[PDB]
């Protein structure tokens, strides 16, 4: 009761493992939870062979 | 001086700048009554633009 | 290392496949760094949008 | 200047996939060196030709600045064609990330 | 010594001297009223509006 | 001709007017620091406000807006590289705040442009029936006489 | 009536303003050296930064 | 035409009244306002009048009414 | 046979029936949605917005 927590579990003692699998995982839910129409949009994109022009 | 009893977002908008100041100054206080400093890198090879210019040392 | 790569490629068409190999391996392993970093950079790009 | 349209014409054959074949064929047993000595053999032959038959012959576009208008009206083309439509290219991007004028703006005021 | 430069730009082709365009927020128009009818001029491309 | 040049008279390393002089005195421009890139600590002094970092940073970001990462970048120039504790004034706080509610904007609403954020592109989507109106009045605000 | 907004400005670019791009920039990508760095670091048992503790 | 030519006594519905009242309208907003130009009248010039210094910035956003859920 | 007629053009260069520009209030774009942002192609002469 003198702590701002639900549960007495305050996480792991040791920071994640770098992981695209997880990167990915995380940066859906964020997605998903912001829901925002507009994301991924490119109103322009530099004429090329290439897809991605630049990176 | 602005009269915020009566223009109080008015007044906010002119005296927001001083409010930032004293924001700064606490901190500024607090690290130096806690010592509180940082390892500084060692100096850059251009730091100075040119050679006959002028390094004024600073603090 | 001319020796070493006419050895092994000895006229230009081969050597021009060699080449373009090498830089399609190279832009590809620079395309896997550079989506890491992507991702990385569209989670704090994400959670300033939350902000 | 001269052979303009062969020019053109050479570009034509270079961009055409059967020709990329042939090309491939006629590598076999071919050096870098050689075909970059055959390259500047030709270039070579062009200028020479342009060198020697200056002094007795007249083109159709033959004009009282002589090639300085040929060369000229070349860079106004490749300017035209390349630089202009990159500027185009580069004036959308900015004004997609910035807006217009986006390149010029001034530092953030202190 | 803290303060920011503008960036320079001089040659005999163009400049960014004739006009200020401002900061991101409050922007202006770098010609003024007398060539503004006539920007179409001061320009290698134009893209104008739909309407 | 070089080596030679430098034991002629008038014709030492960058002395006089030869093409000997000016090469070397390029190579000695370009031995010096002045062109040199500047430090982290000065970035943001004129390159992080420079057309052709810009330009560059729009297209490596092809659909993308780098204002704000401008800013952080600035930011950190100022702060881990300078040692300013307080790298930014109200000014280019209100710019910071500016440039997350434009991003916020774009990744909301698409297709978003200029009247409502610093954004412009062509190839747009419309109805198909575009109806064309005149805009109303202003309104008659109230006024004394 | 905000989203699709019509073009309500000219794009358009000065003459002789210079572009700073070649004709290979397409085929030019970034990278950073963070990635290997964190690599090296992790299989070097190199000083470690306090952010790995929670 | 309609009314001395052809003899119609009514020779304006509501539609063409309205048309009428509204280039009445133009009119008078164009006689009253110097430059006023399309969004207020039909109508485009490019010889305009501006002040030397013009600022351009962001409209606001639409103001949010209130909506029920 | 009392109401009005709409004016008729056409030629092989140009006509006036492949789009409507609506009435004096009740306006709309002549062009359609996919040739809208390359009006500039469909002129003889283009006088831009002042911005």
């Amino acid at each position: 009761h003198l702590y701002n927590v639900d549960s007495t579990d305050l996480g792991s003692a040791v920071a994640p493992v770098r992981s695209k699998e997880q990167l990915d995982r995380v940066a859906d839910s964020l997605k998903a939870d912001l829901n925002l129409p507009g994301y991924g949009h490119i109103p322009y994109k530099w004429e090329s062979l290439r897809p991605n022009p630049g990176a | 001086s602005a009269q915020a009893r009566i223009d109080p977002q008015g007044a906010a908008t002119k005296c927001v700048k001083w409010f930032n100041e004293w924001r700064q100054c606490a901190w500024d206080q607090e690290k130096m009554v806690k010592g509180y400093n940082y390892i500084e890198d060692r100096r850059a090879r251009k730091h100075k633009p040119y050679i006959g210019a002028p390094d004024l040392q600073y603090s | 290392v001319n020796a070493f790569v006419v050895k092994h490629n000895p006229d230009l068409r081969l050597q021009f496949v060699a080449f373009a190999s090498f830089i399609a391996t190279h832009m590809a392993i620079t395309k896997e760094f550079n989506d890491m970093y992507q991702r990385l950079v569209d989670i704090t790009s994400l959670l300033e949008l939350q902000a | 200047g001269f052979h303009f349209q062969q020019y053109i014409a050479m570009a034509g054959r270079a961009i055409n996939p059967v020709q990329w074949t042939r090309a491939w064929r006629r590598m076999e047993g071919k050096s870098a060196t050689e075909v970059y000595r055959d390259a500047l053999a030709w270039t070579n032959n062009q200028f020479a030709q342009i060198s020697r038959a200056s002094q007795y012959r007249a083109w159709w576009w033959q004009n009282p600045l002589g090639m300085g208008l040929v060369l000229y009206g070349t860079y106004k083309a490749w300017h035209m064609i390349y630089m202009v439509r990159k500027q185009k290219k580069t004036a959308q991007l900015v004004a997609a990330a910035y807006g217009q004028g986006g390149q010029w703006l001034n530092p953030v005021p202190r | 010594h803290e303060q920011p430069y503008r960036a320079f730009s001089l040659g005999f082709t163009a400049n960014n001297l004739s006009g200020n365009w401002g900061d991101y927020i409050d922007r202006q128009d770098n010609k003024n009223a007398l060539m503004r009818p006539a920007r179409m001029m001061f320009t290698d491309v134009f893209i104008p509006t739909t309407k | 001709q070089f080596w030679e040049a430098q034991f002629a008279n008038r014709s030492f390393f960058f002395f006089g007017n030869a093409w000997t002089s000016a090469a070397a005195f390029a190579f000695f421009i370009w031995w010096s620091r002045v062109f040199d890139p500047p430090p982290k600590e000065r970035l943001d002094r004129y390159w992080l406000n420079s057309p052709k970092f810009r330009i560059l940073s729009a297209f490596h970001n092809p659909g993308k807006r780098p204002g704000l990462k401008i800013s952080l970048m600035t930011y950190e120039a100022r702060y881990c590289y300078r040692g300013l504790d307080h790298p930014f004034t109200l000014n280019e706080m209100k710019d910071f705040l500016f440039k997350l509610r434009e991003q916020y904007l774009v990744n909301k609403y698409e297709g978003i442009q200029f009247p409502f954020v610093f954004r412009q592109f062509n190839r747009v989507s419309t109805p198909g029936t575009l109806e064309v109106h005149t805009s109303p009045a202003l309104q008659q605000q109230p006024h004394f006489h | 009536s905000m989203d699709h907004g019509m073009q309500y400005s000219s794009i358009y670019w000065e003459t002789s303003h210079r572009t700073y791009l070649p004709f290979w920039a397409s085929l030019t990508q970034k990278f950073s050296w963070k990635i290997m760095d964190d690599q090296i670091r992790s299989f070097l048992r190199l000083p470690k930064p306090v952010t790995t503790e929670p």
